[PDB]
C-alpha cells in the first residue's frame, strides 16, 4: 500500500493525512464526529508496512520527488527511507523485520529511537523548527545520504519528516500546528514541549481512549483533555490495544475518578506515598 | 468483627492527627498515620473497604478490595 | 466551623514547611505535614475539600479538612 | 523461595501495624512499613507481585517482594 | 520572587542529598524531602509548578513552590 | 558514571530494606529511603530513569537517579 503526502498546500497536506487515516484505521464509536475521529489502527500482521511518497515540497511541482518513507503499519514507526532515484531503502537497525521487495536494503547501524536521532542530529525536538524551506533541505540531505550509519544532517532530516508525517498522522494537534508552515506566508512551525509530550505518551493515550464513554475529562500522565473537542483537536490515530506500547505495568487501563477517566498507572503513581511525616523524618 | 463494609463516603483529617472515614453510613476514626494515604487512595479509586475491630469509635484493621 | 468548601485552586509548599491551599477564593495554611500529599491528591483529582477551623479568615491556619468525591 | 506470583487479591492493614496481601490464593503479611503504600498501588493497578519468603503457606511473613511488569 | 513557572522537565536526586528539578529551562534544587513526592507527582501529572525564592539565580536552592493543575 | 538509562523492568524491596531496580538489563540497589516511592512511580508510568554510580556492574549500588519524561 502506497500513499502520497503532498505538502503543496494546507489543503493537500491535510487531505493526504486524512486519506491515510481512513485507509489504515477505524473510528472509535465514542470519539467520532462526522468523518473526524480518534481512530484505531486496523490490525495487520507483524512486519506489515505502507509506503509514503513525499510530494509538493515545491508547491505543486513534480520535483523533489524521490523520497519515500517506509512506515510500519501497526505502530506508525518510520522504519527508514527510500531514495527512489537510487532504489535504496535505508533501514533503521530496529526494523530488520521489515522487508521491502524490489529495493536495495541498506541495514543501518543507527536505531530509530528519538534519543539516538536527537543525539546524532545534535538537535532537540523541543524547540525544533520546521518550515517548507527546512523540509526541502531535509529532502536534499536524505537524497545525498549514503552508507550504513546516519549522519547529523540525515538525522535532522528524519526528525523533521517523522514529525510532519507519522506524528501528524497520530496527532491532529501536530497536523494543525505544522500545517501553517505550508501557507504562502511560509511561517516556521516550532515543535513545543506539549507536542513532544504527546508523541511520548502516544502508547499510554492509546490504552486509555478506547475506554472513554463521555467522561468530563481524560488524564494520562502529563496529558489532560477536558472535553471531546480537546480530544478530537489533539488525537487522530491510536494503537490497537485490544502492541507492547499499550502496557507499562499492571492490567487496569483506567480508573474513573470524579467523572474523569484516569490512566490507572498515573493515579497509582501519586497514591503510593506513605505518611509524609514518616517519609521525611525516616532518612 | 466487620464493623463496616463499603465505599468511603468521605474522609477527614482531624485536628488531633487522627483520620475519619464514613463507610456504609457510619463514621470511624484511626490514629494510625499510615492509614491516612491508604484510606484516601481507597476513597479515590473506589475500593471497597472493610473496617474491622473488636468493638465496632477507633479502628486499626481495614481490608481493601478493588471494585 | 466550615471555613471554605470547594476544589483546591492551587496548593503551595512554604519555606517554613507549612502548606497552603486556596479553596473558594480563600487561602489557608497547615503545619500538618501529613496533609501535604493528601491535599495534592485531592487537588489532582478534583476532590471537594471542606477546610474546618475555629478561625476562617483567609490566610489563617487549619488542621482539619474533609475530603469528598463528586 | 518465590512463594506466590500474581495480582494482589486484597490487602489489609493489621492491628499490629503489619500489612497483609493475598496473592495466588494465599495470604502473606509484612512488617516492612514502606511496603504498605507500594503494595496498595500495585493492587490498584493490577501489578503482578512476587512474594518471597522462607515459608509459603498462607499466613507466612515476608520481607521481600518483587514488583513485575507482567 | 517567581523564579520559574512551567511543567517539570526532569527531576533528579543527587548523591549529596539534593533534589533538582528543571522548570522552563532552569534548574533548581531542594533538600526538603517533603518536596520530593510533591514535585515528582507534579512532574508525572503535568502540573504547572511555580518555583519561588528570595533570589532566583540558576542553581539556587528553593523551599517554596506553587502547584497548579493548569 | 552513567550506568543505565531506561525504563524500570522490575523493582524489588530487599530483606535489608534496600530497593532494587532493573534498568537496561542490569540490577541496581539503593539504600536511600526517599527513593522508594519515586522509583515505583517511575516504574508505574514508564519513566526513563538514569542510574549514575561509581560502578556500573549489575549489583552495584546507587544514590543518584534522574527521572525523565522522554
Amino acid at each position: 500500500r502506497e500513499f502520497t503526502i503532498d505538502f503543496s498546500t494546507q489543503q493537500s497536506y491535510v487531505s493526504s493525512l486524512n486519506s491515510i487515516r481512513t485507509e489504515i484505521s477505524t473510528p472509535l464509536e465514542h470519539i467520532s464526529q462526522g468523518t473526524t475521529s480518534v481512530s484505531v489502527i486496523n490490525h495487520t500482521p507483524p512486519g506489515s508496512y505502507f509506503a509514503v511518497d513525499i510530494r509538493g515540497l515545491d508547491v505543486y511541482q513534480a520535483r523533489f520527488d524521490h523520497l519515500r518513507l517506509i512506515i510500519e503499519q501497526n505502530n506508525l514507526y518510520v522504519a527508514g527511507f527510500v531514495n527512489t532515484a537510487t532504489n535504496t531503502f535505508y533501514r533503521f537497525s530496529d526494523f530488520t523485520h521489515i522487508s521491502v521487495p524490489g529495493v536495495t536494503t541498506v541495514s543501518m547501524t543507527t536505531d530509530s529511537s528519538y534519543t539516538t536521532l536527537q543525539r546524532v542530529a545534535a538537535l532537540e525536538r523541543s524547540g525544533m523548527q520546521i518550515s517548507r524551506h527546512s523540509l526541502v533541505s531535509s529532502y536534499l540531505a536524505l537524497m545525498e545520504f549514503s552508507g550504513n550509519t546516519m549522519t547529523r544532517d540525515a538525522s535532522r532530516a528524519v526528525l523533521r519528516f517523522v514529525t510532519v508525517t507519522a506524528e501528524a498522522l497520530r496527532f491532529r494537534q501536530i497536523q494543525r500546528e505544522f500545517r501553517q508552515a505550508l501557507s504562502e506566508t511560509a511561517p516556521v512551525y516550532t515543535m513545543t514541549p506539549g507536542d513532544v509530550d504527546l508523541t511520548l505518551n502516544w502508547g499510554r493515550i492509546s490504552n486509555v481512549l478506547p475506554e472513554y464513554r463521555g467522561e468530563d475529562g481524560v488524564r494520562v500522565g502529563r496529558i489532560s483533555f477536558n472535553n471531546i473537542s480537546a480530544i478530537l483537536g489533539t488525537v487522530a490515530v491510536i494503537l490497537n490495544c485490544h502492541q507492547p506500547e499499550c502496557q507499562i505495568t499492571g492490567d487496569r487501563p483506567v480508573i474513573k475518578i470524579n467523572n474523569t477517566l484516569w490512566e490507572s498507572n498515573t493515579a497509582a503513581a501519586f497514591l503510593n506515598r506513605k505518611s509524609q511525616f514518616l517519609y521525611t523524618t525516616g532518612k | 468483627a466487620d464493623c463496616a463494609k463499603g465505599k468511603i463516603e468521605f474522609s477527614k483529617y482531624n485536628e488531633d492527627d487522627t483520620f475519619t472515614v464514613k463507610v456504609d453510613g457510619k463514621e470511624y476514626w484511626t490514629s494510625r498515620w499510615n492509614l491516612q494515604p491508604l484510606l484516601q487512595s481507597a476513597q479515590l479509586t473506589g475500593m471497597t473497604v472493610t473496617i474491622k475491630s473488636s468493638t465496632c469509635s477507633g479502628f486499626a484493621e481495614v481490608q481493601f478490595n478493588n471494585d
